[PDB]
Protein backbone atom coordinates (compact mmCIF):
# COMPACT_ATOMS: atom_id res chain seq x y z
CA UNK A 1 0.00 0.00 0.00
CA UNK A 2 3.36 2.34 0.67
CA UNK A 3 4.17 1.53 -3.02
CA UNK A 4 0.65 2.40 -4.32
CA UNK A 5 0.09 5.60 -2.34
CA UNK A 6 0.24 8.90 -4.75
CA UNK A 7 2.04 11.70 -4.13
CA UNK A 8 0.33 13.91 -6.95
CA UNK A 9 -2.86 13.41 -9.50
CA UNK A 10 -0.90 13.92 -12.50
CA UNK A 11 -1.04 10.24 -14.28
CA UNK A 12 2.50 11.44 -15.82
CA UNK A 13 3.95 13.09 -12.71
CA UNK A 14 2.75 10.07 -10.17
CA UNK A 15 4.93 9.09 -7.39
CA UNK A 16 3.65 5.44 -7.57
CA UNK A 17 6.14 2.80 -7.92
CA UNK A 18 5.67 -0.78 -8.59
CA UNK A 19 4.73 -2.84 -6.01
CA UNK A 20 6.80 -5.83 -4.54
CA UNK A 21 3.99 -7.81 -3.18
CA UNK A 22 3.76 -10.60 -5.73
CA UNK A 23 7.59 -10.78 -6.70
CA UNK A 24 8.50 -11.43 -2.94
CA UNK A 25 5.71 -14.28 -2.31
CA UNK A 26 7.32 -15.70 -5.23
CA UNK A 27 10.77 -15.37 -4.74
CA UNK A 28 10.30 -16.97 -0.84
CA UNK A 29 7.52 -19.58 -0.37
CA UNK A 30 6.32 -20.10 -4.65
CA UNK A 31 10.11 -21.10 -5.46
CA UNK A 32 9.78 -24.47 -3.50
CA UNK A 33 7.05 -25.61 -6.00
CA UNK A 34 10.42 -27.43 -7.82
CA UNK A 35 10.70 -29.43 -5.13
CA UNK A 36 7.32 -31.06 -5.33
CA UNK A 37 7.61 -31.43 -9.18
CA UNK A 38 8.54 -34.91 -9.44
CA UNK A 39 12.67 -33.93 -8.37
CA UNK A 40 13.03 -34.92 -5.20
CA UNK A 41 14.49 -32.12 -3.91
CA UNK A 42 12.04 -31.99 -0.49
CA UNK A 43 14.34 -35.41 0.36
CA UNK A 44 17.54 -33.27 -0.91
CA UNK A 45 16.61 -30.02 1.61
CA UNK A 46 17.47 -32.95 4.54
CA UNK A 47 18.25 -36.11 2.79
CA UNK A 48 21.20 -36.90 5.14
CA UNK A 49 22.25 -40.37 3.17
CA UNK A 50 24.49 -42.00 5.78
CA UNK A 51 25.79 -44.81 3.71
CA UNK A 52 28.99 -46.68 5.50
CA UNK A 53 31.05 -48.72 3.23
CA UNK B 1 7.68 -55.37 -18.45
CA UNK B 2 11.04 -56.90 -19.43
CA UNK B 3 11.35 -59.74 -17.15
CA UNK B 4 13.39 -62.65 -18.64
CA UNK B 5 12.16 -65.39 -16.24
CA UNK B 6 8.74 -65.17 -15.56
CA UNK B 7 8.69 -68.95 -13.97
CA UNK B 8 11.18 -67.57 -11.66
CA UNK B 9 9.44 -65.00 -10.83
CA UNK B 10 6.24 -66.74 -10.00
CA UNK B 11 8.19 -69.23 -7.84
CA UNK B 12 9.97 -66.42 -6.06
CA UNK B 13 6.84 -64.88 -4.21
CA UNK B 14 6.77 -68.21 -2.38
CA UNK B 15 9.91 -67.93 -1.05
CA UNK B 16 10.10 -66.48 2.93
CA UNK B 17 13.31 -64.38 2.01
CA UNK B 18 11.72 -62.67 -0.56
CA UNK B 19 9.06 -60.76 2.51
CA UNK B 20 10.79 -61.00 5.82
CA UNK B 21 12.39 -57.77 7.10
CA UNK B 22 15.69 -59.15 8.26
CA UNK B 23 16.36 -62.25 5.68
CA UNK B 24 19.66 -63.16 4.53
CA UNK B 25 20.55 -61.26 1.77
CA UNK B 26 20.02 -63.09 -1.57
CA UNK B 27 30.38 -63.71 -2.76
CA UNK B 28 29.86 -59.74 -1.44
CA UNK B 29 32.94 -57.57 -2.26
CA UNK B 30 31.67 -54.03 -0.91
CA UNK B 31 28.53 -53.15 1.13
CA UNK B 32 26.63 -50.03 1.97
CA UNK B 33 24.52 -49.80 5.09
CA UNK B 34 21.97 -46.98 4.52
CA UNK B 35 21.53 -46.71 8.04
CA UNK B 36 20.26 -42.67 8.66
CA UNK B 37 18.11 -40.51 5.85
CA UNK B 38 15.78 -37.93 7.29
CA UNK B 39 14.53 -36.15 10.55
CA UNK B 40 10.55 -36.13 12.13
CA UNK B 41 8.79 -32.88 11.25
CA UNK B 42 11.28 -31.22 9.18
CA UNK B 43 8.75 -30.35 6.64
CA UNK B 44 9.18 -26.88 4.81
CA UNK B 45 5.49 -25.96 5.96
CA UNK B 46 6.39 -26.75 9.38
CA UNK B 47 9.80 -24.88 9.40
CA UNK B 48 8.79 -21.84 7.40
CA UNK B 49 5.34 -21.59 9.78
CA UNK B 50 7.46 -22.06 13.11
CA UNK C 1 21.43 -70.65 14.64
CA UNK C 2 20.46 -67.43 15.29
CA UNK C 3 19.77 -64.16 14.62
CA UNK C 4 16.01 -65.90 14.45
CA UNK C 5 12.31 -64.68 13.12
CA UNK C 6 9.76 -63.99 16.35
CA UNK C 7 6.45 -64.07 15.23
CA UNK C 8 3.04 -62.88 16.93
CA UNK C 9 -0.56 -65.73 16.79
CA UNK C 10 -3.33 -63.83 17.51
CA UNK C 11 -5.82 -66.66 18.62
CA UNK C 12 -9.45 -67.12 19.22
CA UNK C 13 -10.94 -66.05 21.83
CA UNK C 14 -7.76 -64.34 22.17
CA UNK C 15 -4.21 -64.33 23.02
CA UNK C 16 -1.21 -63.30 21.66
CA UNK C 17 1.28 -66.15 21.14
CA UNK C 18 4.58 -65.12 20.64
CA UNK C 19 6.43 -67.92 18.49
CA UNK C 20 10.07 -67.92 17.99
CA UNK C 21 11.34 -70.25 15.20
CA UNK C 22 14.65 -71.93 13.61
CA UNK C 23 12.99 -73.15 11.13
CA UNK C 24 9.47 -74.29 9.99
CA UNK C 25 7.31 -75.68 7.42
CA UNK C 26 7.19 -73.10 4.83
CA UNK C 27 6.73 -74.76 1.79
CA UNK C 28 3.48 -76.48 2.82
CA UNK C 29 2.27 -72.90 3.79
CA UNK C 30 2.69 -71.64 0.28
CA UNK C 31 2.09 -74.48 -1.39
CA UNK C 32 -1.60 -73.72 -2.17
CA UNK C 33 -0.36 -70.39 -4.47
CA UNK C 34 3.00 -72.26 -5.65
CA UNK C 35 2.36 -72.90 -9.42
CA UNK C 36 4.07 -75.51 -11.23
CA UNK C 37 6.35 -74.44 -14.18
CA UNK C 38 4.80 -76.15 -16.72
CA UNK C 39 1.48 -74.29 -15.76
CA UNK C 40 3.07 -70.72 -15.59
CA UNK C 41 5.25 -71.76 -18.94
CA UNK C 42 1.86 -73.26 -20.66
CA UNK C 43 0.02 -69.71 -19.70
CA UNK C 44 2.61 -67.87 -21.24
CA UNK C 45 2.55 -69.35 -24.30
CA UNK C 46 -1.09 -68.74 -24.35
CA UNK C 47 -1.19 -64.56 -23.34
CA UNK C 48 2.35 -63.65 -24.34
CA UNK C 49 2.06 -60.39 -22.40
CA UNK C 50 3.09 -58.94 -18.60
CA UNK C 51 -0.34 -57.02 -17.80
CA UNK C 52 -3.03 -59.59 -19.71
CA UNK C 53 -0.49 -62.97 -17.88
CA UNK C 54 -0.51 -61.75 -14.54
CA UNK C 55 -4.29 -61.65 -14.68
CA UNK C 56 -4.16 -65.38 -15.64
CA UNK C 57 -1.66 -66.19 -12.91
CA UNK C 58 -3.65 -64.55 -10.49
CA UNK C 59 -6.88 -66.12 -11.38
CA UNK C 60 -5.38 -69.34 -10.92
CA UNK C 61 -5.20 -68.64 -7.79
CA UNK C 62 -3.57 -74.23 20.33
CA UNK C 63 -0.95 -72.08 19.43
CA UNK C 64 0.63 -74.57 17.47
CA UNK C 65 -2.14 -74.88 14.98
CA UNK C 66 -2.44 -71.46 14.63
CA UNK C 67 0.99 -71.03 13.46
CA UNK C 68 -0.34 -71.80 9.90
CA UNK C 69 -3.27 -69.55 10.17
CA UNK C 70 -2.33 -66.24 11.49
CA UNK C 71 1.74 -64.92 11.69
CA UNK C 72 2.77 -61.63 12.18
CA UNK C 73 6.61 -60.95 12.22
CA UNK C 74 7.82 -58.34 14.52
CA UNK C 75 10.85 -55.72 13.78
CA UNK C 76 14.17 -56.43 15.50
CA UNK C 77 16.19 -53.15 15.68
CA UNK C 78 19.01 -55.32 16.25
CA UNK C 79 19.23 -56.79 13.14
CA UNK C 80 19.99 -55.77 9.32
CA UNK C 81 16.83 -54.99 6.99
CA UNK C 82 17.03 -56.59 3.74
CA UNK C 83 13.31 -56.05 2.26
CA UNK C 84 11.34 -53.09 1.77
CA UNK C 85 8.16 -53.76 3.20
CA UNK C 86 5.44 -51.44 2.79
CA UNK C 87 1.67 -52.17 4.11
CA UNK C 88 -0.44 -49.95 1.40
CA UNK C 89 -3.73 -50.06 3.30
CA UNK C 90 -6.35 -48.44 0.25
CA UNK C 91 -9.66 -46.83 1.05
CA UNK C 92 -12.20 -47.67 -1.12
CA UNK C 93 -14.72 -45.13 -2.53
CA UNK C 94 -17.16 -48.15 -4.21
CA UNK D 1 48.86 -43.39 13.08
CA UNK D 2 51.63 -41.05 14.14
CA UNK D 3 54.20 -42.79 12.60
CA UNK D 4 52.46 -41.99 9.20
CA UNK D 5 51.81 -38.49 10.23
CA UNK D 6 55.04 -37.37 11.06
CA UNK D 7 55.80 -38.80 7.79
CA UNK D 8 54.41 -35.93 6.40
CA UNK D 9 57.12 -33.98 6.50
CA UNK D 10 57.42 -32.92 2.24
CA UNK D 11 56.93 -29.66 2.10
CA UNK D 12 53.78 -27.92 1.89
CA UNK D 13 51.84 -24.88 4.15
CA UNK D 14 51.29 -25.80 7.47
CA UNK D 15 47.37 -25.49 6.95
CA UNK D 16 47.22 -27.86 4.28
CA UNK D 17 49.26 -30.54 6.81
CA UNK D 18 46.94 -30.32 9.11
CA UNK D 19 44.10 -31.45 7.01
CA UNK D 20 45.65 -34.21 5.26
CA UNK D 21 46.94 -35.33 8.99
CA UNK D 22 43.23 -35.33 10.59
CA UNK D 23 41.74 -36.96 7.65
CA UNK D 24 44.85 -39.96 8.48
CA UNK D 25 43.74 -39.96 11.78
CA UNK D 26 39.95 -40.07 10.99
CA UNK D 27 40.78 -43.18 8.93
CA UNK D 28 42.83 -44.75 11.60
CA UNK D 29 39.54 -44.48 13.66
CA UNK D 30 37.43 -45.85 11.13
CA UNK D 31 39.83 -49.63 10.75
CA UNK D 32 39.82 -49.75 14.55
CA UNK D 33 36.26 -49.60 14.98
CA UNK D 34 35.87 -52.12 11.55
CA UNK D 35 38.02 -54.42 13.26
CA UNK D 36 36.12 -54.10 16.54
CA UNK D 37 33.25 -55.38 15.38
CA UNK D 38 34.91 -58.88 14.20
CA UNK D 39 35.83 -59.24 18.07
CA UNK D 40 32.52 -58.19 19.37
CA UNK D 41 31.61 -61.17 20.61
CA UNK D 42 34.88 -61.30 23.13
CA UNK D 43 33.53 -59.82 26.25
CA UNK D 44 37.13 -60.69 28.00
CA UNK D 45 39.06 -58.08 24.91
CA UNK D 46 36.23 -55.65 25.91
CA UNK D 47 37.05 -55.90 29.49
CA UNK D 48 38.45 -53.00 31.95
CA UNK D 49 39.88 -53.39 35.31
CA UNK D 50 38.37 -51.49 37.93
CA UNK D 51 40.28 -51.12 40.95
CA UNK D 52 39.00 -51.37 44.41
CA UNK D 53 39.51 -47.41 44.60
CA UNK D 54 37.62 -46.38 41.84
CA UNK D 55 33.99 -45.86 41.13
CA UNK D 56 32.68 -49.38 40.17
CA UNK D 57 29.62 -51.19 38.86
CA UNK D 58 27.48 -52.61 41.23
CA UNK D 59 27.80 -56.62 42.03
CA UNK D 60 24.94 -58.83 40.56
CA UNK D 61 23.90 -61.17 43.04
CA UNK D 62 24.69 -64.22 40.99
CA UNK D 63 28.30 -62.81 40.62
CA UNK D 64 28.41 -64.14 44.44
CA UNK D 65 27.66 -67.98 43.27
CA UNK D 66 31.43 -68.92 41.53
CA UNK D 67 32.11 -70.91 43.85
CA UNK D 68 35.95 -71.34 43.55
CA UNK D 69 36.45 -68.57 41.30
CA UNK D 70 35.70 -65.56 44.12
CA UNK D 71 38.89 -66.16 45.73
CA UNK D 72 41.18 -65.34 42.23
CA UNK D 73 39.87 -62.00 43.07
CA UNK D 74 42.60 -60.13 45.07
CA UNK D 75 42.77 -56.06 43.17
CA UNK D 76 41.46 -55.75 39.99
CA UNK D 77 38.21 -56.18 38.92
CA UNK D 78 37.98 -57.23 35.33
CA UNK D 79 34.01 -55.74 34.26
CA UNK D 80 32.66 -55.88 30.83
CA UNK D 81 29.19 -53.58 29.58
CA UNK D 82 26.74 -55.67 28.24
CA UNK D 83 23.48 -54.75 27.12
CA UNK D 84 20.41 -56.59 27.96
CA UNK D 85 17.16 -56.13 26.57
CA UNK D 86 17.46 -52.31 25.58
CA UNK D 87 18.79 -49.01 26.82
CA UNK D 88 20.21 -50.62 29.99
CA UNK D 89 23.58 -51.58 29.73
CA UNK D 90 24.81 -53.62 32.55
CA UNK D 91 27.82 -54.69 34.29
CA UNK D 92 29.17 -58.20 34.57
CA UNK D 93 32.40 -58.88 36.54
CA UNK D 94 33.89 -61.46 33.92
CA UNK D 95 36.32 -63.69 35.92
CA UNK D 96 33.00 -64.79 38.66
CA UNK D 97 31.38 -66.73 36.16
CA UNK D 98 32.31 -69.83 34.42
CA UNK D 99 33.58 -70.10 31.37
CA UNK D 100 32.48 -70.50 28.43
CA UNK D 101 30.48 -67.11 29.26
CA UNK D 102 26.98 -66.65 27.99
CA UNK D 103 25.72 -63.24 27.76
CA UNK D 104 24.01 -60.65 25.89
CA UNK D 105 25.33 -58.44 22.89
CA UNK D 106 28.55 -56.71 24.54
CA UNK D 107 27.74 -52.72 24.99
CA UNK D 108 30.94 -51.30 22.24
CA UNK D 109 29.15 -48.51 22.02
CA UNK D 110 30.38 -47.69 25.52
CA UNK D 111 33.80 -49.06 25.73
CA UNK D 112 34.71 -47.77 22.07
CA UNK D 113 33.83 -44.56 23.05
CA UNK D 114 36.39 -44.59 25.64
CA UNK D 115 38.95 -45.99 24.03
CA UNK D 116 38.06 -43.20 21.52
CA UNK D 117 38.27 -40.61 23.85
CA UNK D 118 41.84 -41.21 25.02
CA UNK D 119 42.50 -41.55 21.12
CA UNK D 120 41.19 -38.15 20.39
CA UNK D 121 43.17 -37.04 23.34
CA UNK D 122 46.36 -37.74 21.52
CA UNK D 123 45.13 -36.75 17.88
CA UNK D 124 44.26 -33.62 19.74
CA UNK D 125 47.81 -32.99 21.43
CA UNK D 126 49.92 -34.13 18.07
CA UNK D 127 47.30 -32.06 15.75
CA UNK D 128 47.46 -28.75 18.01
CA UNK D 129 51.23 -29.40 18.61
CA UNK D 130 52.99 -30.19 15.53
CA UNK D 131 51.31 -27.78 13.38
CA UNK D 132 48.57 -25.01 14.26
CA UNK D 133 46.70 -24.66 17.39
CA UNK D 134 42.92 -24.94 17.46
CA UNK D 135 41.72 -28.18 16.29
CA UNK D 136 39.97 -30.88 18.49
CA UNK D 137 39.89 -33.67 16.60
CA UNK D 138 36.22 -35.37 17.18
CA UNK D 139 35.13 -38.31 15.39
CA UNK D 140 31.42 -38.72 14.75
CA UNK D 141 31.46 -42.11 16.20
CA UNK D 142 27.63 -41.85 17.12
CA UNK D 143 26.85 -40.60 13.36
CA UNK D 144 29.35 -42.20 11.32
CA UNK D 145 29.83 -45.88 12.78
CA UNK D 146 27.48 -46.08 15.40
CA UNK D 147 25.32 -48.20 13.66
CA UNK D 148 27.86 -51.28 13.58
CA UNK D 149 26.54 -52.44 17.53
CA UNK D 150 23.90 -50.22 18.64
C1 LIG E 1 2.16 -17.96 13.36
C2 LIG E 1 1.90 -17.62 12.03
N1 LIG E 1 1.36 -16.28 11.81
C3 LIG E 1 0.05 -16.50 10.81
N2 LIG E 1 -1.17 -16.07 11.27
C4 LIG E 1 -1.31 -14.65 11.52
C5 LIG E 1 -2.36 -16.89 11.50
O1 LIG E 1 -2.37 -18.05 11.32
C6 LIG E 1 -3.63 -16.20 11.98
C7 LIG E 1 -4.85 -17.10 12.12
C8 LIG E 1 -5.27 -17.93 11.10
C9 LIG E 1 -6.38 -18.73 11.25
C10 LIG E 1 -7.09 -18.69 12.44
C11 LIG E 1 -8.28 -19.62 12.67
C12 LIG E 1 -9.32 -19.29 13.50
C13 LIG E 1 -10.37 -20.17 13.71
C14 LIG E 1 -10.30 -21.41 13.10
C15 LIG E 1 -9.21 -21.69 12.31
N3 LIG E 1 -8.24 -20.82 12.13
C16 LIG E 1 -6.67 -17.88 13.47
C17 LIG E 1 -5.56 -17.07 13.30
S1 LIG E 1 0.23 -18.08 10.25
C18 LIG E 1 0.79 -18.76 11.36
S2 LIG E 1 1.74 -20.24 10.64
N4 LIG E 1 2.89 -19.60 9.57
O2 LIG E 1 2.43 -21.10 11.86
O3 LIG E 1 0.70 -21.20 9.79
Amino acid sequence: LRAVTTHDPNPAASTEQPSPLGREAVEQFFCHVRAQLNIGEYVKHNVTPRETV
Amino acid sequence: PACKDVPAFVAAHADPRRFHFHAPPTSPREIRVLHSLGGDYVSFFERKAS
Amino acid sequence: QTPLPVYRISMVPTGQAFAALAWDDWARITRDARLAEAVVSAEAAAHPDHGALGRRLTDRIDAGGQMYVNRNEIFNGALAITNIILDLDIALKE
Amino acid sequence: TLRRVLGLTTACVPEEDALTARGLMEDACDRLILDAFNKRLDAEYWSVRVSPFEASDPLPPTAFRGGALLDAEHYWRRVVRVCPGGGESVGVPVDLYPRPLVLPPVDCAHHLREILREIELVFTGVLAGVWGEGGKFVYPFDDKMSFLFA
